[PDB]
């Protein structure tokens, strides 16, 4: 608690570091969140939602 | 002051190679 | 003060102009969001020559290969639908930035006494934005790729003398074919260098006298540094920028341009709807009206010839829209003429658009007609309106 | 395919979107590709592979546009996206043939269909009921084939959209954070200048 | 103090500072990751096409050669080398310290076949093909940078650091040779 | 150099609100917008739909009398 | 004074820079001939721009029609000889001249303090020129351009986890192919802008102190005008220049170069003799001399490091050649050094050009370990030769 | 020229250089070129010309 948050604002370099962790897991956690509701929108429209697939003659 | 900061700007360009390039996996 | 020690780097020689011209140059504390359309303009500018750049790396300019090869960035390169949507749709975004520059710079007069030079040199700019982006246009070689480089490399067929010779010389042949393509590559590589540099051009002649700001007064006594302020403030509309451009970018990336130009080139046949881009529309528009080749061309030249002699006409010495409301709504009178004029040159050429192609391009016109007399007559307005 | 190309789309395009591997192997390895030359300096022929592009069906312009009455069938690749309103124009193109209004009468060789501009098409109608046997067992009718195949085609000419999608609404809901951030960093850096009290001694 | 734009906090109130990190460290996080889409995909672009890496698997075919000579035959982009040994050849092969070699590697273990020797034809230094029947060793010289490959392909004297790449290969019934 | 004479107080800007303001005087904000702009808003529209709405009508009338 | 009156134009705003920096530039009256090859690889530069600009109108960056494109330009468009024979020998010119420019530097101690940073820009443009002129002989796509495009993306092999990934990287594939030409094409394109920007800040770098003199010494008791003086001096050199060129041009435009270009590139043949251009021969030759594939990439990175590092070496206070006789012999056998290297990357890696090949390295890197330790000891002549 | 090309080479190069014009038009109208596809979109051949 303390310790980062005192080490966040009193040196730049820690900060820094900060700044890329958050960039990193943040827009991983968009681009999760992001598929999940794209997979609920679309509900069978799947390529492996295709009942034939791996039957073609 | 000097050896702090070393310390704490090298981490942060360690930090900053492992968020650009993302090899995990590498950890082999 | 002796400079016998090293104060602040910024002000040492390895950044003292890059500190005086980029951080440090006073601005007049009240511009507002319409002046921060040049620094979008230059973002556009880089955008385009970075995605260009990495384009060509898989663009083949053959007649027999460059549609293939534009497919096969859309198809094949891993980030290539990006890298062209990008380049296509920022070309467009280049344009609307521009316009919208170029007419904050109308409504207040920026063009005036003592700034002549950086409008003369913006009116350059616009001149190599056109034909960069049109030459570019014709790399793809789809259908209207095709017959849009077979009129405009046949503009100089207007001369009499020498117009035929100057239109085959322009065309490497007999025709627009493989030649045309080629050099039109090779040209578009090198135009956006030479409009980098009129750019720096472009921004060192008005800071030799710094930015006219929405009163249109003298500003010495409230100037303020460009960093940090006009830095964010800039900032704002960029980000605003990018939620544009990717909108456009990523939803709707196709709705600016024709599908003509996803066909491959036919020379036999020709496309019932020749369209240039949208941003080349009021010009088209314009030559269109004229029931002249001779005379389209002159009047798009003297399209050009009024820009350029505007800042030069003697005129009233207030500045503003916002204290002279008759060139204010001559003002507005010309935004909604052009918006008229892009709009019939998307038209086809029939009743009753020629008429009113006809029309615009006068008031047109007439705006740059009108304004030296408005200037003549409100130099008396002081004498006039006394206390 | 009996008269259409699409020369931009090839077999290893299919896998992951409404094939298998093996599936798309197989279809290919049903196809004959020019090859060669070989080390005697003939051509030969041989099973197609996945990276193998869709089989033309003529060997060039003149022949298509001779085996069809002068027209050309046009390239497939790309049709969704070169013509305006383009799913829905080729949906309404391809159910869309009926007889001509009263007054108005077609050459031969020519059907009428008002979505065409001209009305009169080089095309004859082939999408009829149960012209195709579906794997999967739903009815081949005329709208049901047609929906599918203009479905395949605006795939065919945009095969990036899903992505493309996905990275629009990711990067829009960022940009706009970002846009309320700088909006609070421009008024942060702007406050100090904008409530500023300025006395001067001028009234008038 | 004008209040038009901003209301200020009541006298006596602690600095916001610390708030306003915290908001600006939001949509620093946004810019990071935009610079790093842009750059990255600009840099992947140059990363091999699908349609490259849809070319990167196949096998063919030889014939036979006279005892002593050797044929280059043709692959992705990348010639294959293909040397039948003759008896004295395999006593030269077979009589090299492994120790002094900077690749210690017998030729039987490179070899399927006791005197067909089939290797990709590549110099292991900078890409060069190395020139046949040359050399300070019987084998092949790599003419680019002087790199000595012995008749097994085991380099023996130059900047390469690895011997010529033996690929999968066997026989079908004698003079059938599927790489 | 422009002599000046003037006094200027500055708070800090870790000492007010950064944002209430966008929605302060809303309706003196839109009051002021629309009684000072009116004027340029018509100038810029009315051409404009007008020309449109014209070159619609022209065009059903035109096809109305090429029809029999 | 108060400049009421506009007085010369020289002086006012529009022409103000240019005067400042081109015109009345104070300059030492000393200077010689040496001094004009600075100027000389501008026009270099400028030439290749414009040669290059008109050949992409012709040129195809494609494996199956790049060969055939060169040679329809030699053939098939007028004046297409010139322009081709102008280009690949003004490469040539190029590095003639810069490589004069460098050893009157090195001759003078040109790079000692203050100009240091003239130094290193002068470094990074040469690592753009090598980088420039190699990627452009790859684009005839002959023999010689597909073997040296091969080893040259292979170098980046040495580094022993990410080599293997970079060397695909750069080629787009798993060996040198079209995706290798198309990209080479747009970045030959691109590298000499960037090439002419770097020039300017050279230019600028080196206007901050001045230009160094053949004695030596502080030169500003006796500096002159650049124009007319040093502009009528560096004609004399232009038009020599332009005849040498021409000589090379009209009389022997092919023997700085080697026929293996003139056939096309085979994939599975290469050639007995495979060397880079002549200019590239030194670096080739310290290359090789290494029995290594790291030590070999490592000794060519540190050439580099030591230009680099030799301005900032603890040196003695006196900076020509003709005032130290023992650097100034170390410099000529430095001279034959670099020509020795030279002819012996011509040559097939065996005896003797081997163990020749590594001692001139050594010698090479011995000029800048030994240029310290005469600095050093150096500093006590003026204690130990007393008057 | 039964083994070896000579692909640059043109018929109108030799003109001015080596034959009349008539000479080498003749001379090309001597080979047969292939060409096409004609209408019904086949290869066909037809007499050499100085291009
Ligand atoms: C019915 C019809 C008849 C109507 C008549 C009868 C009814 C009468 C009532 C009707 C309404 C009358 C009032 C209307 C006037 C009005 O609303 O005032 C708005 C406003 C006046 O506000 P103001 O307080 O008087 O002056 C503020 C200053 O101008 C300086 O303003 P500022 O600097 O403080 O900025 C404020 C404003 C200013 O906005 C900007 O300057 C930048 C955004 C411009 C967008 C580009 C489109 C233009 O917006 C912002 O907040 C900018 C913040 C972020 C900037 C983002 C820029 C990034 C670039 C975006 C990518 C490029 C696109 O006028 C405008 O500036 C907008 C004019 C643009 C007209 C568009 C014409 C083209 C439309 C056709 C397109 C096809
Ligand atoms: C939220 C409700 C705000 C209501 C409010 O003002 O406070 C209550 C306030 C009562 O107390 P107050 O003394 O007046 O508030 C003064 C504040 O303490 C004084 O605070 P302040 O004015 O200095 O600024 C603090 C600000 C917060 O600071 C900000 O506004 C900046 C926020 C930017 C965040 C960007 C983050 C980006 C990254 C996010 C990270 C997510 C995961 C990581 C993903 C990264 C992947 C790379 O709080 C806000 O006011 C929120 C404004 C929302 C944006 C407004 C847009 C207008 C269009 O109520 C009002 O002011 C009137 C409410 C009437 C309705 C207004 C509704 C406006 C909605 C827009
Ligand atoms: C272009 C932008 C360059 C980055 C400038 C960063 C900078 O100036 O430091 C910032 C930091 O702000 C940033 O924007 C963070 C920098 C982003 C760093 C992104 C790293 C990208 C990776 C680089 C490559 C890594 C591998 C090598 C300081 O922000 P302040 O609000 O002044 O806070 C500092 C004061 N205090 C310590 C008390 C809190
Ligand atoms: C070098 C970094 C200088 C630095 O430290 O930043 C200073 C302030 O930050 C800056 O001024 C840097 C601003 C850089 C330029 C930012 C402007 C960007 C806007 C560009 C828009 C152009 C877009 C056009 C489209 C291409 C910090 O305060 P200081 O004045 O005390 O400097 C410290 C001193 O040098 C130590 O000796
Ligand atoms: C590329 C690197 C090469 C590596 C070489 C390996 C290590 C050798 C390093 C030494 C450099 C070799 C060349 C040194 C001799 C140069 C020739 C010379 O200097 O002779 C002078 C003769 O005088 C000398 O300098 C001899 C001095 C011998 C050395 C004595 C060492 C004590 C001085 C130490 C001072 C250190 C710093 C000196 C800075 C100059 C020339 O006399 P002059 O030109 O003025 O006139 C005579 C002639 O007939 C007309 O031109
Ligand atoms: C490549 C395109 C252009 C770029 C990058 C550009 C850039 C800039 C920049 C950065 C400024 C200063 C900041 C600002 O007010 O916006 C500026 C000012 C100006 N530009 Fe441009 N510009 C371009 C094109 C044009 C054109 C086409 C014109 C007009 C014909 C023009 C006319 C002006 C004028 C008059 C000013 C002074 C504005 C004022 O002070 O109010 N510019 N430009
Ligand atoms: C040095 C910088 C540039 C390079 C190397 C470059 C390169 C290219 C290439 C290779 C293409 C063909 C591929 C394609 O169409 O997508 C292209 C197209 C195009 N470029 Fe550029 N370009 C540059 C700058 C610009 C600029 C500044 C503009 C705007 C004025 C512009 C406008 C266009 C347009 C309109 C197209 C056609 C896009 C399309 O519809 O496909 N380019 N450019
Ligand atoms: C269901 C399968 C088919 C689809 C989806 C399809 C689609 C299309 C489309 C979109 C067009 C272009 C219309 C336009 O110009 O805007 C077209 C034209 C044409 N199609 Fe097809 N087609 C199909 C089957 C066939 C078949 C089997 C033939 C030949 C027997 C054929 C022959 C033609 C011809 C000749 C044209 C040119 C028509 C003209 O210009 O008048 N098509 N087709
Ligand atoms: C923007 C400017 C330039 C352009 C557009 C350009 C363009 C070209 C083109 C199209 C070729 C292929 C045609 C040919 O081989 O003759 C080429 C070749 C070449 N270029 Fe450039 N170039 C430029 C600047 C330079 C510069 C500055 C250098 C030297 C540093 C250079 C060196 C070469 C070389 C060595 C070749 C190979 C010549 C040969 O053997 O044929 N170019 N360039
Ligand atoms: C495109 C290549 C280059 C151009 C156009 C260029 C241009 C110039 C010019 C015009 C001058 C002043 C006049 C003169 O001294 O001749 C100069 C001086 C100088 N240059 Fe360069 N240069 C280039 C490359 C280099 C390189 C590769 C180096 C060193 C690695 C270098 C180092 C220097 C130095 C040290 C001076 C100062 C000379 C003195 O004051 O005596 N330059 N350069
Ligand atoms: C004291 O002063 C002077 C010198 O002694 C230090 C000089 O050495 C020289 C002669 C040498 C010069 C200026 C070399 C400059 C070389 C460069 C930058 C290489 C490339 C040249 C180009 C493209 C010029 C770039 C400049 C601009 C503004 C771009 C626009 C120009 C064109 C379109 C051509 C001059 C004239 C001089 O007076
Ligand atoms: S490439 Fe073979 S030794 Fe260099």
């Amino acid at each position: 608690f303390e310790g980062f948050y005192k080490l966040i604002m009193r040196r730049n370099s820690v900060y820094v570091t900060f700044i890329i962790a958050g960039a990193f897991f943040g827009e991983r956690a968009v681009d999760y969140g992001v598929h999940k509701l794209w997979e609920r929108n679309n509900v069978g429209k799947r390529y492996e939602d295709i009942s034939v697939l791996g039957q073609r003659p | 002051i000097d050896i702090q900061a070393a310390a704490g700007w090298g981490i942060a360009a360690a930090a900053g190679a492992i968020w650009v390039v993302q090899p995990f996996g590498w950890i082999k | 003060t002796i400079r016998n020690q090293r104060f602040s780097l910024l002000k040492q020689p390895i950044s003292s102009t890059l500190n005086q011209h980029l951080v440090d140059y006073p601005t007049p504390s009240n511009l507002s969001y319409w002046w921060g359309f040049g620094s979008l303009a230059g973002i556009c500018l880089v955008i385009q020559i970075v995605t260009g750049v990495f384009l060509a790396m898989h663009y083949t300019p053959h007649v027999d290969l460059a549609f293939n090869s534009v497919e096969h960035i859309m198809r094949d390169v891993e980030g290539g639908w990006l890298l062209r949507y990008m380049h296509a749709n920022g070309a467009s975004m280049f344009f609307i930035v521009v316009y919208l520059h170029i007419f904050r710079g109308l409504y207040y007069a920026s063009y005036s006494s003592p700034r002549e030079f950086v409008w003369c040199l913006g009116v350059v700019i616009f001149l190599l934005m056109i034909v960069t982006a049109f030459i570019g246009y014709v790399l793809p070689w789809g259908q209207m790729s095709f017959w849009g480089a077979t009129v405009i490399t046949s503009l100089a067929s207007a001369i009499p003398v020498v117009g035929d010779t100057i239109v085959t010389w322009l065309w490497g042949g007999f025709s627009v074919d493989n030649a045309t393509l080629n050099r039109f590559f090779s040209l578009h590589y090198l135009l956006p260098f030479i409009l980098v540099g009129a750019s720096l051009l472009h921004l060192a002649a008005l800071h030799q006298y710094g930015s006219n700001n929405p009163l249109g007064v003298h500003s010495e006594m409230d100037k303020i540094a460009f960093y940090p302020y006009f830095y964010v403030k800039d900032l704002v509309g960029w980000v605003a920028f990018a939620i544009f451009f990717s909108i456009w970018i990523f939803y709707a990336p196709n709705v600016l341009g024709h599908p003509d130009n996803y066909i491959p080139a036919n020379p036999m046949s020709t496309p019932p709807h020749i369209v240039p881009e949208w941003y080349f529309l009021p010009i088209y528009a314009i030559l269109r009206s004229i029931p002249d080749k001779a005379g389209g061309v002159a009047a798009i030249a003297l399209v050009f010839i009024c820009l350029l002699a505007l800042p030069f006409f003697k005129s009233m010495y207030v500045r503003s829209s916002s204290f002279r409301p008759i060139y204010q709504g001559m003002f507005w009178l010309l935004l909604a003429d052009c918006l008229l004029l892009g709009w019939i040159g998307c038209q086809p050429v029939e009743a009753p658009f020629v008429t009113i192609g006809q029309i615009s391009s006068l008031v047109f016109f007439l705006f740059f007609a009108i304004t030296p007399i408005l200037g003549r007559v409100g130099r008396g307005i002081p004498n006039s309106y006394t206390d | 395919a009996s008269c259409h190309s699409m020369s931009l789309i090839s077999y290893r395009d299919l896998v992951g979107v409404a094939y298998t591997e093996e599936e798309a192997k197989a279809m290919a390895a049903e196809i004959e590709v020019v090859d060669g030359p070989n080390d005697e300096g003939e051509m030969f022929t041989r099973p197609g592979k996945l990276s193998d592009r869709l089989p033309e069906p003529y060997s060039n312009e003149s022949a298509a546009r001779f085996a069809n009455g002068g027209a050309y069938p046009p390239d497939l690749s790309l049709v969704t996206k070169a013509r305006h309103n383009g799913q829905n124009y080729v949906f309404a193109l391809l159910t869309g043939y009926r007889d001509p209004p009263a007054g108005i009468s077609i050459r031969e060789g020519l059907h009428y269909n008002p979505y065409f501009p001209g009305g009169a098409i080089a095309m004859p109608k082939m999408l009829n009921d149960e012209a195709v046997e579906y794997e999967d067992g739903t009815p081949a009718t005329e709208a049901q084939m047609g929906k599918d195949v203009v479905s395949f085609l605006s795939w065919a000419a945009e095969p990036e959209m899903e992505e493309r999608k996905l990275m629009g609404f990711k990067w829009i809901f960022l940009l706009s954070l970002a846009l309320l951030q700088a909006a609070y960093y421009r008024r942060l850096k702007w406050s100090v200048l904008k409530s500023r009290k300025l006395v001067l001694d001028v009234v008038n | 103090y004008d209040d038009h734009n901003h209301e200020r906090y009541p006298p006596g109130d602690p600095s916001k500072r610390a708030f306003a990190y915290f908001v600006l460290s939001g949509g620093r996080f946004v810019y990071a990751s935009v610079l790093r889409l842009l750059v990255l995909k600009l840099i992947v672009s140059m990363s091999a096409s699908k349609d490259v890496l849809a070319l990167a698997s196949l096998e063919v075919d030889l014939g036979s050669i006279e005892p002593g000579t050797t044929v280059t035959v043709k692959w992705r982009g990348k010639p294959v080398f293909i040397r039948r040994r003759t008896e004295d050849d395999i006593k030269l092969a077979n009589s090299v310290d492994v120790g002094s070699l900077r690749d210690p590697q017998e030729d039987s273990v490179r070899v399927k076949n006791p005197e067909w020797l089939v290797v990709v034809g590549v110099c292991t230094h900078l890409g060069c093909i190395p020139l046949p029947n040359a050399g300070d060793y019987g084998g092949w010289f790599c003419p680019c940078h002087g790199s000595h490959y012995d008749i097994s392909g085991r380099i023996r004297k130059g900047p390469a650091p690895y011997n010529l790449e033996v690929p999968t290969y066997s026989f079908l019934e004698e003079n059938k040779l599927l790489i | 150099p422009v002599k000046l004479k003037a006094v200027v107080y500055a708070l800090s800007p870790f000492q007010q609100k950064i944002m209430t303001g966008l929605w302060k005087d809303l309706p003196e904000k839109i009051h002021h917008k629309v009684s000072e702009n009116w004027i340029s808003a018509t100038l810029l529209v009315t051409p404009v739909v007008g020309t449109y709405w014209y070159a619609q009508y022209f065009k059903e009338q035109e096809k109305l009398e090429h029809r029999f």
